[PDB]
């Protein structure tokens, strides 16, 4: 039995930590909701 | 129970201790989170029960109390926040342009940020605050790391 417990507000905090980069990849989408890379 | 906007932590006891299985927004009296993170199973809030209300394996989202609220979408163009909710860590934003799932069907923005699987439903921002989709459904890519579609659902 799964219970929830507030974390935050949903806000833009100004000068957080940026990072991570922006790939473009081909992916394909299956009946059960998997994500896979088309090569 | 608790129905203040915000993002939520998802606990279960059923294992060992109290493990965070994922997250959820809350909006206009709605719960938002993954497919994958509750199957959709019903939720407690307090003593209050949440019941699924919408669900869609394929778009790996489940609503809660009401249909899906959150229709707001990237531009294309600008940095986005995840808001991240890690397991037993405060919430941290992470600020990130997103890179793209092309797919046969259409282009999907993608955050390139790996984080524990407990962090599925915290939500991705555009920057007047709204929520433009649902970290922790993706791809491990030809590196090993972890990239994530930024899912958002239709409101009808
Ligand atoms: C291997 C891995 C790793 C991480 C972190 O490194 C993950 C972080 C968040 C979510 C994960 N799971 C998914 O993206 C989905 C795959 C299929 C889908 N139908 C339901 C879940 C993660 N999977």
């Amino acid at each position: 039995d799964m219970y929830i417990e507030r974390a935050g507000d949903i806000t833009w905090e100004k000068d957080a930590e940026v990072t991570g980069n922006s790939p473009r990849l081909d992916v394909a989408l299956d009946e059960s909701g998997d994500f896979s890379l088309v090569e | 129970g608790e129905t203040t906007d915000g993002v939520y932590r998802v606990m279960t006891r059923r294992l060992l201790g109290s493990t965070q299985v994922g997250v959820g927004v809350m909006q206009e009296g709605v719960f938002h989170t993954m497919w994958h993170v509750t199957k959709g199973a019903a939720l407690r809030s307090g003593e209050g029960r949440l019941d699924p209300y919408w669900g869609d394996v394929k778009q790996d989202l489940v609503s809660y109390c009401g249909p899906w609220k959150l229709d707001a979408a990237w531009d294309g163009l600008s940095e986005v926040q995840l808001l991240a909710v890690p397991p037993g860590e405060r919430a941290k934003n992470i600020q990130t342009l997103p890179g793209i799932f092309k797919t046969k069907d259409g282009d999907i923005g993608a955050v390139a940020l790996d984080y524990p699987a407990g962090t599925s439903g915290s939500p991705i921002l555009d920057k007047c605050g709204r929520v433009i989709g649902l970290y922790g459904n993706g791809v491990v890519i030809k590196n090993g790391s972890y990239v994530s579609a930024i899912t958002q659902g239709k409101r009808e």
